[PDB]
C-alpha cells in the first residue's frame, strides 16, 4: 500500500477505512510513523521518585528502562544489551545503581553507560571502546506535571506544544489542583483489539455511554446513571468536545467530579471537588475551576487515555493489528487524604481495571470492530465520524481548540484521525507540519 | 518445619500457611470443606449468582484478588505498592457485580456464557482463636466459553476463611487470591474465582 | 506471485501445485477470485421458515445475517454496523424484526435498513442520511429447492446455470423426492486443513474409501462395508463420476441408499428409498429414479459438499490456508416419518459430525496434505489427479456433463481444478467465461 | 433455594439439579461415586475400552453429548431444534465406536494416543423413586496428546445416572454433557468424556 | 478383568496397575494418600524445595520422568531404546536440582515464578509383599507462570511408591511418569511433577 | 529486502544486524540459501543399524524418512506421498520393508520406489508410470564416522571437505577413539528462539559460561565449576577457538574430559579418558591425543551442535524466526562399559535435555535475544562479535583453521557469520565459493 497516496482517512476526518483496525502492513508502518515519532507515556514521578528507582515501559512494541538519575532527571534506554541483544531487565520496577546482563555479565549504569565488562583487561585489553557501547537512549524525555513521556524522534515538538489546545483543559486538574500522583502498579490485560479502538473511544465517544454501559450505569450506583439504556440524554450545555493540532482531544462533562464511582464515594468526592473548586475560583477563574471538577475523557495522542475525576489512566500498548496490552493505573490528587486515595484507586480498578465491570462492557465493541477490519468485504468500508460536523468552532473566546459545544459528538474523532492521516502519509515531522498548516480550517469546514 | 532462611524462595506468608495445615488434621472438616466448595462452584457454574450470595457469602466478606508487580528476587530498597486489587469487594460491591451480570442489557451475556470450574487440593483447618473460623485452601481451574470460539482458562490458589452464619450455615468471610499470571491473556478477569 | 501467468493447475486439471493448500498469499487471492465471486451455501428454508427468522453464516471469511423478510423472500447482509463497525449479531439463529447495535444503539431492520439512531433529532438534526446507511447487502441470494446460496458478485450466473450439469444428478433427490429439509443446528469444528482438501475429497474421491475408512467400514455395520481394507473393489458399472463447467461435480454409487448408516437403519432406509423409487419410475423414468436412491458424493463449488442418502451436508468455511471451520448438518427427506428423521440426523452426526467416526478417519489425511503444502521442498511438487484421464466423455445420451463411466476415478478433481485455475487467473466473470469456452474439450483430451 | 424468576441467568434444568444435591447428603455415597469415576477414568486413560464397556457401562445406557446453538438470552419466538447430538449412543453404538478404536487399520491410532483425565467436583445423590438409581455429577478435564505436537484439552460437566447391575456392580445408565464450547478447537470430539 | 489379547490398545504394564487398585480397597488409605499428595503439592507450589526434600522424599528415592519415542502400533522388529530420561534422579541428584533453584545467581528465578498444581484421581493400594510399601496413583495439572506473559501447563499421570521412614512419616521412594506429550511445548520440563 | 546487497553481516564477521534473529522474510530465504544448500544432521548408524530400520528427521522445515537399505547404504526421502501429498510416516522410528499411504493405499519401498497401487490393473490399466513416481529423494547422504548428514543440493562439497579445518579437531574423538554411538531417542522441546541463537552459542561462546551457568557450575558438582559467577577466569592456554571456510567452528577447553558431568562421574571419566589418551599418544601424537580428551563446543554449520566429552548432541530444527525445535541426544564412546554408557546418557539429559538444568540457564538468553530482533528500534542494531579480533591466525604449524589461541573469544562467531553472509547473498554453491576465496584473510585482518 502506498501510504503517500492512500486515503485512509477522508477530508475533515469524516470517515476512516475499516482496514486501519486490521491491516498488519499498516500496523508495521505505524511503528515508524506513529510510535517512533510521537510522545508516548512512560511513568510518573510518583512511581520512580528516588535516585536509582526504575520501571520498564513499552514504547510501541519496544521495551525501555526508565530510570531516575542521581541529578534528579529521568533517562530512558532500550531494554536490550549492546553485546548480543539479550533483554537486560526482567522485572517491572525496582531500585538499582546499574543493570548487569545475565548472558555475559556486561554491566551498565543507571545512566546507560557501559561500566564494566567481565575480564576486560585479559580478553579485550584496551580494544573495547565502552564509551560507544552505552544502551540505546530514548532521545527525548519530558514531564507534564509529573507525568513522564518519551519520544524516539529528536525532531518532535516539546511535549507542551504537542499537547496543543488540550493542555488548557488538563491544567486545572494536572497543575492547579496541587498535582496528581499515579497509583501503581497497573493492571495489565491483553485484548484482541487494535490500539486505535480504545484510543478513539476515550478521545471522543460519549455517544456509546448510555447504551454500551447501560448495565454498569444501572447497577453501578454512579453520578452518570441517569443515562442507563439511553433512558435520558444529557442536558443543555451538559458538556463539550475538543480536539487539537497534534491529535489529542477530550470530552468535557460539566461538574461530574465523582465520575464512574459508586455511591460509596459520591458524597465524599462531590464535597472534596467542590471545596477545591471554591478555592480555585480566586486563582484561575470560575470557568477553569469548574473544568477542574468536570469529567474529562481524553486521549493524549496516540495511545494514552484517561478519565479525570474518575481517575482512570490507560496505556493502549500495541502488539499487532488485533492485539493490545492494556495498562490501567489510578490517578489521585496529592492532597486527598490517604484513606480516600486508597479507596479511589480500588474503585478505578473495580470499574475499569482487569475485572472492571464498566471496561467489560466495552470489550466486545473494541474487539469485533477491530477484527471486522480484516474481513474481506469490510476492509474498504467506511467507519463514520460525522456526528456534529459543521458545528465545530476554532478560536473561541473562552474554550480553545477545535470545539464542539455539545456533550455528545464526534469532534474529537475527526481531530484524532486528521492527525493520524497526516502522520501515516508523512516521512518526518516537517512533512507532518506541512500537512497540518490548515488543520483547524479542515476540521471546521461547512461551519 | 520450614525455615525461610534456608528455604530461600519461600515467603513468610506462605510458610505461615503451611504450618496451619500440617498440624492438627481433622478428616471430617476436610470433607465438609470439600462439600462447601463443590456446592459453591456448582452455583457459580450455573450462574446462580443470587443463590451464591445468599447461600455462600457472608455479610462481612472481603473478596480480594491481587496482581503483584514483578520485582527482583534480591530487591531490598524499592518499597512502593507491591500490588493492586483486581477485586477487593465487600458484600455490597459483590451485589453490584451480581446485578451487573443479571441486567438484561448486559449485552456481553448474550448468548449465555458457559462456565466450568475444577476445584482441587482442598485443605481445611480451624482457626486457633476464633473457634467459629475455618481456614480453607483450594485451587481452581476455571474454564469460560463464549461466542463460539472464545475460550479462557484461569488458574489460581484460594486462601479462604469461612464462618457459620445465620441458620448455622458456613459462609465465606474472606477469599484471597494472588493471581499467578501478571499479564492476563483471558481478555479480562470478569469471573468469580 | 503473478496469478495471471502462474500455472497452479496443469492442463486438463491433471495435477496441481502442492502450494495451493498452504500458500497464504494465494489464500488471500482466493478471497477475491473464489469466495467473493462464486455461489456459497447460507442456509435452508427449513431453518428460517417464518418472517423474522434469521441465522448467521460465513461467506468466505465474512459473516452475514440471513433473514426471512415479511414478503417471504430472503435477504442477507454483512454482520457489521454501518457506524463504527461492530459486529451486529452475536448469536447463531433467532427471530427478530430488527437488530440493534450494542455500541451506540443504531437500529437496523430485518431488511437491512437503518431505522433508528438514538437521539437522532438532538444530535444529528436532519443531517443523517439513513437511506444511505443500510447494512451492506449480499448482491445475490437464490434457492435450489430450499437450499439458499449467496454471491457477492452481481455478475454471477444464476445458481441453476452455475450448477450446470450437476443439477441433473441432484434433482431426483432435491426435487422429485418431494423435497429435503435441513436438520440443524450444525456441528462446528475447526480442522488444520485447507478448505480445498475436504472439498476435493467429497467432489470425486471414492478411491480413498476402502483404505482410509477401513476401520469404519468394518466396525460401522454399513452397506458399503465390503470395501474395508480394499478387500474388494466395486463391481461393473457400480457407479460413475461427473464434473461441470463451473466446477461442481460428484461421484455416483448406484443404489447405495443407506449410505454410511449402521445396520440399525439399513433395512428401513432400503425399504423407504426403494418404495419411493417405484413411484418415481413413472414420473421421471427409471434412470433418474435410480439416481434418486443412489449415493452421491458431491461438491457444489467451491466449498459446500454432501453425501446424499447418507444425508451428510457440509460447509468448509475458510479461515486461513491451513485452517477451516467445518459445519455439518443432516439432510432428510420431508416425507420421512419424524422418528426416522430424528434417527437419521443422529446417524449423520454419529458418522460425520464432530465426533463422527468416519470423519475422524479423514482428518489426518486432510491436515497433513494441507500442511505439507507449506514445506519448502513440497511447495513446487505436483499433486496428481490423472486417474481415468482419457476415458471421460462429454454429451452422453443419458448422463450429462464430463463423465467417467466408472465408480472410482479422478474425473471430478480435474473439473474442480479446471474451474479453480480459470477463476484464480481471471479478474471477473467474463474472463472466467473466456477461459472456459472449451472446458469440456480440455477435460476429455486424449479420449 | 434458587428462584429462577430472581436468578435470571439460571435455567430450570440447572435449578432442578442444584436441589437434588443440596438436600440429603450421604458422605459414603460421595466416596463410592468418587471411586467409581476414578476407576472409570483410569480404564479410559489406558485405552481399555472393552474393560470400560464390560465393567462401567450398563446395557440400557444412553451416552449423550450435545452442542447447543447460540441463541439470544431474550429470545422467546424461535423454537427450532436447540441442539445436536455429538454423541447419542446406546450400548451397541458404543461397542461400534470401541471396535473402531481397536481395529488394527485405524491408522490414526498409530502411534498410540496418550490420554490423561482429571475428574473433580464429584457429587452424588440417590434418586427419590428408583432406589436403585444414583445421580452422580462430576467435571472432567481431558488431555489428549498425539503425534509429537498435537495437544487437545476438553472441559465439561457430566450429569450421570448409575445403577447396580449384574453382580451388583454399579454401572453407567445415562451420561449427559452439554459441551460448553460451541465451535470445537480440538480437531474433533473423538474422546469419551 | 482386562485381557490384553482382547483389549488390543492396553499395555501389559498398564493392565498390571489396573489390577492393583480394583482389588482390596481401603478408604482410609485413599484419604491418607490424598493428604500426603496435597501437602506435597503445597510445599512445591510455594517453592519450599528443601522442605519438600526433607518431609516428602525418601533417601532411597528414584524420581523418573520418561519421554517415549513414537513407534508404530504394529511394530514388532525395532528393539532399540524406547525411551529417554527427562528425570532419573536419586536423592543427591534432586538435592543438586534444589540447590540450583535456590542459588541467588539462578537468573531465571527473578522475578519469582508462580506455580499452581492440581492433583486429582488419587488411588492407593498397599503392596502385596512389602507391607511397608504403598502404591499411590494420581494425575497432575501443573501451571507455571512467569515474566508477565509466559504460561506453561503440564499434564501427567504419576505412578508412586511411598514408604514410612524416619519418624514414621510416609515419604516418596519412587515416582514414575511417562510424559504424554512427545515434543514439549512448555520451553522446558524444569518443574517437579 | 535485497539479499544480494544488504549487509546483514559486517566485514570480518565483526557484527550482525539484530533482525537476523527475528525477520520472517529472511527466515524463508534461509530455507533456500542455508537449509536447502548445506549439510544437515539426520541420524547415526547406531540408530538404524539393520536393513529396514528407519527414522524420521527434519531437514530445515521439511521432514524426511531416513532408511537403511538392503545393500547397507542409507537413502532418505521426503515424507510426502507422491499422489495427493499426505504425510507417509507418522512415527519417529521403526523397521519396515516399505511404507503404505493411509489415504489411498499407495505402497512405497524402503528404497523410495512406488511398488504398488491398489487396484492398479482395474483403475489405471497400464497408464501409471510408477518408475517416475518414487518418493522425492534427498540428493546427497554421507557419513562422518557413523554420523549421517543429508543435503538437498547435489552441488555441495563432500561432507568431509565441508567440515574443512574443523574435521581435524573432531577426528580424535570421532575416529581415533574407536568410534562413537548416538544414544536415542532424543529429547524434543520447542523454544521461542531463532535457530542461530543456540547455534552461535555452541559454536564459540565460552564467555557466557561463568555468568550464565553460575548456578549450575556451583550446584552441579562438575570439573568446570571454578568458573561459577566469574569467580575465576581460565588459565593460560586453557584452550583455543577455531573456525573454517564453510562455517563450522568450535572452542577447545584442554583436558576437560568430564565436561559438565557431576561429581558422580568425574573420577570414572577422568580415568577412562586419560587411559585412552595414553594409548593414542603412540598412534596420533600427543597433541591430537590430548584433543581427544579435551572438551569441544562445536557447531557443524548450520544447525547441528555438540559438546564432546560432555556427550551433548543437538539439532536446532528451524520452525520460524522465533521458534526452534531442539533435539538432544547423548554421544558415548563405543568401547565404554555399558553401565557407563547408560549413566552418561542420563547425565547428558540431566544437564542439557528437556529438564536440563544447564540448558535452562541458557533459555532466556536465547529467547529474548531472538525476540528483540523483531522490535522496531532493535532491528537495525548491531550484535557484536569483535572479541579477540586481530589476534586470530591462519595456517598454524600445529592447529589448523582460523585460530584464536585463547579459551575465550568470538573467533568462531566471526567464521560462522562470515559463511552465513556468503550463503544468504549467493544463489548457488559456485557463488558461495566466489564469495569465499579470501575467507581466512578476511577473518584474520588487522593481525
Ligand atoms: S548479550 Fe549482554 S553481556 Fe552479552
Ligand atoms: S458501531 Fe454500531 S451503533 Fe456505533
Ligand atoms: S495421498 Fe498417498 S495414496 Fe493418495
Ligand atoms: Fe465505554
Ligand atoms: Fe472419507
Ligand atoms: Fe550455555
Amino acid at each position: 500500500m502506498n501510504y503517500n497516496n492512500k486515503i485512509l482517512v477522508s477530508e475533515s476526518g469524516l470517515s476512516q477505512k475499516h482496514l486501519i483496525h486490521g491491516d498488519e502492513e499498516l500496523f508495521q508502518h505505524e511503528l515508524k510513523t506513529i510510535f517512533a515519532r510521537n510522545w508516548l507515556f512512560l511513568t510518573h514521578d510518583s512511581l520512580i521518585p528516588a535516585p536509582g528507582d526504575y520501571v520498564t515501559a513499552k514504547m510501541g512494541i519496544d521495551e525501555v528502562i526508565v530510570s531516575r538519575q542521581n541529578d534528579g532527571s529521568i533517562r530512558a534506554f532500550l531494554n536490550v544489551c549492546r553485546h548480543r541483544g539479550k533483554t537486560l531487565v526482567s522485572v517491572e520496577a525496582g531500585n538499582a545503581k546499574g543493570f548487569v546482563c545475565s548472558y555475559h555479565g556486561w554491566g551498565f549504569g543507571s545512566n546507560g553507560e557501559l561500566q564494566s565488562v567481565p575480564f576486560e583487561k585479559d580478553l579485550y585489553g584496551e580494544s573495547l571502546n565502552k564509551k560507544c557501547l552505552g544502551l540505546k537512549e530514548v532521545a527525548r524525555v519530558e514531564s507534564f506535571h509529573g507525568f513522564i513521556y518519551g519520544c524516539f524522534d529528536q525532531e518532535a515538538p516539546p511535549l507542551m506544544d504537542y499537547l496543543g489546545d488540550a493542555a488548557w483543559y488538563l491544567e486545572p486538574m494536572f497543575k492547579h489542583s496541587g498535582g496528581l500522583e499515579l497509583v501503581g502498579p497497573p493492571g495489565k490485560v491483553v485484548i484482541k483489539a487494535n490500539w486505535k479502538a480504545p484510543a478513539e473511544n476515550f478521545v471522543g465517544d460519549a455517544y456509546h455511554v448510555g447504551w454500551t454501559h447501560a448495565s454498569s450505569l444501572r447497577s453501578g450506583e454512579s453520578i452518570f446513571s441517569s443515562l442507563a439504556g439511553n433512558a435520558a440524554l444529557p442536558p443543555e450545555g451538559a458538556g463539550l468536545q475538543m480536539t487539537s493540532k497534534y491529535g489529542s482531544g477530550m470530552g468535557v462533562l460539566w461538574d461530574g467530579y465523582s465520575g464512574v464511582h459508586s455511591a460509596d464515594l459520591v458524597p465524599e468526592l462531590m464535597a472534596f471537588g467542590g471545596a477545591k473548586q471554591e478555592r480555585l475560583n480566586k486563582e484561575i477563574g470560575d470557568v477553569r475551576a469548574r473544568i477542574y471538577r468536570s469529567h474529562l475523557n481524553c486521549t493524549v495522542f496516540p495511545n494514552n487515555s484517561m478519565l479525570t475525576c474518575s481517575g482512570v489512566f490507560k496505556v493502549w500498548n500495541p502488539i499487532d493489528a488485533n492485539t493490545t496490552e492494556v495498562w490501567t493505573y489510578a490517578i489521585v490528587e496529592k492532597d486527598m487524604p490517604e484513606d480516600l486515595k486508597r479507596r479511589l484507586a480500588d474503585s478505578v480498578q473495580r470499574t475499569f481495571g482487569p475485572a472492571g465491570f464498566w471496561e467489560s462492557d466495552d470489550n466486545d465493541n473494541m474487539e469485533t470492530a477491530s477484527q471486522n477490519g480484516k474481513k474481506y468485504q469490510s476492509r474498504d468500508s467506511d467507519l463514520l465520524s460525522n456526528l456534529g460536523f459543521g458545528e465545530d468552532v476554532y478560536g473561541d473566546a473562552v474554550y480553545p481548540g477545535v470545539v464542539g459545544k455539545s456533550a455528545i459528538g464526534e469532534t474529537s474523532y475527526r481531530g484524532f484521525y486528521r492527525a493520524y492521516q497526516a502522520h501515516v502519509s508523512s516521512s518526518n515531522w516537517a512533512e507532518f507540519e506541512h500537512a497540518s498548516s490548515t488543520w483547524h480550517t479542515e476540521l471546521t469546514k461547512t461551519t | 518445619m520450614i525455615n525461610i532462611q534456608e528455604d530461600k524462595l519461600v515467603s513468610a506468608h506462605d510458610a505461615e500457611e503451611i504450618l496451619r495445615f500440617f498440624n492438627c488434621h481433622d478428616s471430617a472438616l476436610q470433607q465438609e470443606a470439600t462439600t462447601l466448595l463443590t456446592q459453591e462452584a456448582h452455583l457459580l457454574d450455573i450462574q446462580a449468582y443470587r443463590a451464591w450470595l445468599e447461600h455462600c457469602v457472608g455479610s462481612e466478606v472481603q473478596y480480594q484478588v491481587i496482581s503483584r508487580e514483578l520485582r527482583a528476587a534480591s530487591e531490598r530498597r524499592y518499597k512502593l505498592n507491591e500490588a493492586m486489587n483486581v477485586y477487593n469487594e465487600n458484600f455490597q460491591q459483590l451485589k453490584v457485580r451480581v446485578e451487573h451480570q443479571l441486567d438484561p442489557q448486559n449485552w456481553g451475556n448474550s448468548p449465555k456464557l458457559r462456565f466450568t470450574r475444577f476445584i482441587t487440593n482442598v485443605q481445611a483447618a480451624m482457626d486457633v482463636n476464633d473457634k467459629e473460623l475455618l481456614h480453607i485452601r483450594s485451587n481452581v481451574i476455571l474454564h469460560r466459553a463464549r461466542r463460539g470460539n472464545q475460550v479462557d482458562v484461569f488458574y489460581a490458589a484460594r486462601e479462604d476463611k469461612w464462618k457459620r452464619g445465620e441458620g448455622g450455615v458456613r459462609k465465606l468471610v474472606q477469599r484471597f487470591v494472588d493471581y499467578p499470571e501478571r499479564i492476563l491473556q483471558t481478555h479480562n478477569l470478569m469471573v468469580f474465582l
